[PDB]
């Protein structure tokens, strides 16, 4: 995982609603809502740096040559197809495995659709989601640039200008790095290429089957939805008062008897929001750690050749390839 | 409240604002009319038969009347009725003129003065233990007034009774008209009264010279519920017409609020009147005249942001409406430079065709800056200067020189 | 916090003990909550600071007290050394790196073929200036002449794809 | 927590249905906040 | 260090005890405890 969901909260709409009495009573705190929104804004701003650090390693969008001219290898499934979101085959497969800020007009949620869609019921209570600054197409273009630099220049494109070198003359280097001489590669090139192709084909066939394999990216979405729906449900709690509806309190009680009951709800819902923000602050840290690990793998495993054990895959490392998924990244490690 | 810039100034609590993009309050719509819908009732309530009767009941055999299909304009009591005690528990007295009541019952009886304090929840006396008791969740109103000129005679009135000598305390609203000899000791009783066997009823005296505390008082307890069911009873409020598809304040049978009223396909049952969504909020109601079903929808819905270059260089701004497709009405102003990005409708900035780096991030690949007369421009962000590599089949590039760099890292 | 004032001396100057305890309890609760929030936020920030401190302690060991081989860990380019400097509540590293400057193009082929036997460079790659054939290192063009000391032999010339023909000396 | 006691059996032995709610509510609020603090600090400890 | 101690909490037993009046009043919250136990269960599953 590389990122989570950004959110914003209008607290006057969640706590008080459209009543003016509650909104006048709520000025007596006035200092905690700005704090909550400060925290959430910090989170939201961190969530785009977490992506700029992973995917924007290079600032030269290298293009792919028309005729491959490779030694027998096949990157048709990882490289794009301009026909199509100019993604790749496996990337498309990935996006169709993880379910789920776009425009939702007031004319759509107007009617019975409201209170029945789970996204209109939030917006009607001050909770909104924000679109990320980098679109999926940009991320895929970055990934394609990285792939095309790896495939045509080895690792030199991560230490300065990009120098070109044939793919087999690069795998010979990557061989000498683990302890095997060159002749081993130049004398079994065809077989090695066939094995690589069959391995990637098995990858494609296992990802084209009906097993998820992407739970680490789905649990993020699930948690982020469960939190907001729990928050919406928490509005049916009385918190020690006679009712959870302000209009019922205001249709039967005067200005004096009603404050005793509205302050309870104010306090309760403010505490609810505090808890939400605390838990989000605690999860953002896990996401940041994972993003820093991914940014270290993109530089030690994609832009070079690692000598660390079990870091860039299980075995003697040869190379790795990146692919973009929803809220995260996938590495194919060749060992 | 003049504009979003002033709102963010008051938020940051400063008269200067640094450049960037800020989140503001959501788009609010204010009402224009007021709607009231009560049932169609013509007759008045029996205030006379109740408050101005000729014979009241006894506290042990108290009477309970029902009230239905009437209008409660208690102002008619201001002429000749004078109440010594009036206490409401689940409702305020200043709102009895704007509500409608569900299941109204009226309990009536007569006691002595110094027992009126016992008509309340949790009082532990002779009238609350053996004769008449009230729940602990009582919603209603208690009324009491002196009657020393009607219920008192010049030689003693012994037609009002109270129950002494019961074996166990009563329960809420439960009656008892049994007359069975009460046994004090453990020796048995066989319907005869002596030295341990007492008749469990006794009568007040109610003379006209007896002192306050021995003078008769008439009491009336009114019990009802509120805001859950049809409520055929209502107060003195004149209704209006029905305004659909507009933000209005409404009062449906005592339930207030503000929203947009729309037709529904839902079908209720003859014993239902409200909708009560997951969060216990109403999202449907039955009009008490046309008997049709109506939905209820809030008027406020949105999400609004403000783009600013800085209050020390310019005072022009741009505004982003996240839930509007201006390709147009849910806006504060219309301006003349609409763009309609994928993150919302941007109003206040001129769209260009070039591609620079991001200065102020907006969303979905769009950015904003202060370009050259100076204005605000919005554009699509750049990704880093497209390049290509010359991989033929058999060519290699080798360097012939180097450089020694020195970079910094702060931690 | 739902009380008549935020000053205890106005509460205690107008109200008795019983009426005032009701109002002081609310202030106590609210201020306690404020302090709890403060401490929670400081506990969450100390974690970030600790992670950064541990990373700096790792960089001191791997970049200053030694020469790292990881990519983009100490600098941008081929690492050489580093130097620390102290700053308020932090540290600053001056990373020294090697960066190639001037590229030149050549044609290349592996497994040179002298006479039925293939030869590989054993360190570096083969290049040609158009007519001649040299062997050189990878990150600094310094050509040498091809002998039997800077190469080794393996098998015969019937498999390799790209093999060329030239002379190797001794 | 601002109540007359910290024992529900000493409260429910003197006060009735309605006079006892205002105290049990305080105790509930306080003990719930205690549990919340415990869980928050354990969440912060588990990350180290 | 590699792990810590796993825990679980019964909120009705900590807050209300054996009383049946506090439980009915606590039902008016009913959803702040499940959150606690969800968090603690996450911790426990992570420690293994
Ligand atoms: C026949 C009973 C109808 C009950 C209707 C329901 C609620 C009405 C509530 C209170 C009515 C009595 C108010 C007393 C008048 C004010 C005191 C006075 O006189 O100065
Ligand atoms: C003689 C001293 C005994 C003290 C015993 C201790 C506590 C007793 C508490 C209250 C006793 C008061 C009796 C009031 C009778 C109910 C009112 C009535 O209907 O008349
Ligand atoms: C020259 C070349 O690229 N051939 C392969 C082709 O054999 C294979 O069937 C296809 C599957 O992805 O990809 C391509
Ligand atoms: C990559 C490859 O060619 N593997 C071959 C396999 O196809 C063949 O069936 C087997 C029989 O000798 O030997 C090995
Ligand atoms: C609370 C109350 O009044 N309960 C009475 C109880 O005294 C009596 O025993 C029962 C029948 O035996 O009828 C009922
Ligand atoms: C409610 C009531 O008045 N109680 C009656 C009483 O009048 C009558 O004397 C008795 C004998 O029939 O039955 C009972
Ligand atoms: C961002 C967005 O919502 N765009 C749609 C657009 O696709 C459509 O063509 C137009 C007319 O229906 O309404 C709007
Ligand atoms: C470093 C250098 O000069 N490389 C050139 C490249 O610019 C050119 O595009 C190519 C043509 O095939 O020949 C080589
Ligand atoms: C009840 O009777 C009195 C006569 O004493 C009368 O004046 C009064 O109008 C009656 N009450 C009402 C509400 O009319
Ligand atoms: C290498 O670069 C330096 C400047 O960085 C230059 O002065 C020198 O002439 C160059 N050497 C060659 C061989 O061109």
């Amino acid at each position: 995982p590389v990122s989570m969901t950004k959110t914003s909260v209008d607290c006057t709409m969640y706590i008080c609603g459209d009543s003016t009495e509650c909104s006048n009573l709520l000025l007596q705190y006035g200092s905690f809502c700005t704090q909550l929104n400060r925290a959430l804004t910090g989170i939201a701003v961190e969530q785009d740096k977490n992506t700029q650090e992973v995917f924007a390693q290079v600032k030269q969008i290298y293009k792919t040559p028309p005729i491959k001219d490779f030694g027998g290898f096949n990157f048709s499934q990882i490289l794009p197809d301009p026909s199509k979101s100019k993604r790749s085959f496996i990337e498309d497969l990935l996006f169709n495995k993880v379910t789920l800020g776009f425009i939702k007009q007031y004319g759509d949620c107007l009617g019975d659709i409201a209170a029945r869609d789970l996204i209109c019921a939030q917006k009607f209570n001050g909770l909104t989601v924000l679109p990320p600054l980098l679109t999926d197409e940009m991320i895929a273009q970055y990934t394609s640039a990285l792939l095309a630099g790896t495939i045509t220049s080895g690792w030199t494109f991560g230490a300065g200008a990009a120098l070109q070198i044939p793919f087999a003359m690069q795998m010979a280097y990557r061989f000498n790095g683990i302890g095997v001489t060159q002749n081993v590669l130049y004398e079994n090139q065809k077989l090695i290429a066939n094995q690589f192709n069959s391995a990637i084909g098995k990858i494609q066939d296992s990802l084209s089957s009906t097993a998820s394999a992407l739970g680490k990216l789905q649990d993020v979405v699930n948690q982020n939805a469960q939190a907001l729906n729990t928050l919406v449900k928490q509005l049916s709690s009385n918190f020690g008062a006679i009712s959870s509806v302000l209009n019922d309190i205001l249709s039967r009680l005067d200005k004096v008897e009603a404050e005793v009951q509205i302050d309870r709800l104010i306090t309760g819902r403010l505490q609810s929001l505090q808890t939400y923000v605390t838990q989000q602050l605690i999860r953002a840290a896990e996401i940041r750690a994972s993003a820093n690990l991914a940014a270290t793998k993109m530089s030690e495993c994609v832009l070079g050749q690692s000598k660390r054990v079990d870091f860039c895959g299980k075995g003697y490392h040869l190379m790795s390839f990146p692919q973009s998924a929803p809220h995260g990244v996938v590495f194919l490690h060749v060992t | 409240a003049l504009d979003p810039l002033s709102e963010t100034k008051c938020t940051l609590k400063s008269f200067t604002v640094e450049k960037g993009i800020y989140q503001t309050s959501n788009f609010r719509v204010q009402p224009t009319e007021s709607i009231v819908r009560f049932p169609n009732i013509t007759n008045l309530c029996p205030f006379g038969e109740v408050f101005n009767a000729t014979r009241f009941a006894s506290v042990y055999a108290w009477n309970r009347k029902r009230i239905s299909n009437c209008v409660a304009d208690y102002s008619v009591l201001y002429n000749s009725a004078s109440f010594s005690t009036f206490k409401c528990y689940g409702v305020s007295p200043t709102k009895l003129n704007d509500l409608c009541f569900t299941n109204v019952y009226a309990d009536s009886f007569v006691i002595r003065g110094d027992e009126v304090r016992q008509i309340a929840p949790g009082q532990t006396g002779k009238i609350a233990d053996y004769n008449y008791k009230l729940p602990d969740d009582f919603t209603g109103c208690v009324i009491a007034w002196n009657s020393n000129n009607l219920d008192s005679k010049v030689g003693g009135n012994y037609n009002y009774l109270y129950r002494l000598f019961r074996k166990s305390n009563l329960k809420p609203f439960e009656r008892d008209i049994s007359t069975e000899i009460y046994q004090a000791g453990s020796t048995p009783c066989n319907g005869v009264e002596g030295f341990n066997c007492y008749f469990p009823l006794q009568s007040y005296g109610f003379q006209p010279t007896n002192g306050v505390g021995y003078q008769p008082y008439r009491v009336v307890v009114l019990s009802f519920e509120l805001l859950h069911a049809p409520a055929t009873v209502c107060g003195p409020k004149k209704s209006t017409n029905l305004v659909k598809n507009k933000c209005v304040n409404f009062n449906f049978n005592g339930l207030t609020g503000t929203g947009v009223l729309t037709e529904s396909n839902k079908k209720f049952l003859p014993f239902q009147q409200f909708g009560r969504d997951i969060a216990d909020t109403t999202d449907a109601v039955r009009d008490p005249q046309t008997l049709e079903i109506l939905d209820i929808t809030p008027c406020s819905f949105g999400g609004v942001s403000v783009i600013t270059p800085g209050t020390n260089t310019s005072n022009q701004v741009a505004v982003l409406y996240q839930d509007v497709n201006c390709t147009t009405w849910r806006v504060y102003s219309t301006g003349s430079n609409v763009f309609q990005t994928r993150a919302g409708c941007l109003i206040g900035a001129e769209h260009v065709n070039n591609s620079y780096e991001c200065d102020i991030p907006i969303g979905a690949g769009i950015c904003a800056s202060y370009q050259t007369s100076q204005s605000i421009i919005a554009y699509t962000m750049s990704l880093g200067a497209e390049n290509s590599v010359a991989y033929s089949n058999n060519s290699i590039a080798i360097p012939t020189n180097f450089t020694i760099s020195v970079t910094t890292e702060i931690l | 916090f739902g009380a008549i004032s935020s000053v205890l001396n106005d509460i205690l100057s107008r109200l008795d003990k019983v009426e005032a305890e009701v109002q002081i309890d609310r202030l106590i609760t609210g201020r306690l909550q404020s302090l709890q929030t403060y401490v929670t936020q400081q506990l969450i920030r100390a974690a970030e600071i600790r992670a950064s401190a541990n990373l700096a302690a790792t960089k001191m060991s791997e970049c200053v007290l030694g020469q790292s081989k990881r990519v983009d860990f100490c600098g941008k380019g081929y690492h050489l050394m580093s130097f620390p400097q102290s700053a308020p509540h932090g540290v600053v590293f001056l990373h020294v790196t090697y960066v190639p400057a001037q590229e030149k193009n050549f044609t290349t082929a592996p497994a040179i073929c002298h006479d039925g036997k293939a030869h590989f460079p054993r360190e570096g790659v083969f290049v040609s200036n158009g007519t001649h054939w040299f062997v050189t290192q990878r990150n600094f063009y310094e050509p040498q002449i091809i002998t039997t000391d800077n190469t080794f032999v393996s098998g015969n010339c019937d498999v390799v794809i790209g093999i060329v023909n030239n002379t190797v000396y001794d």
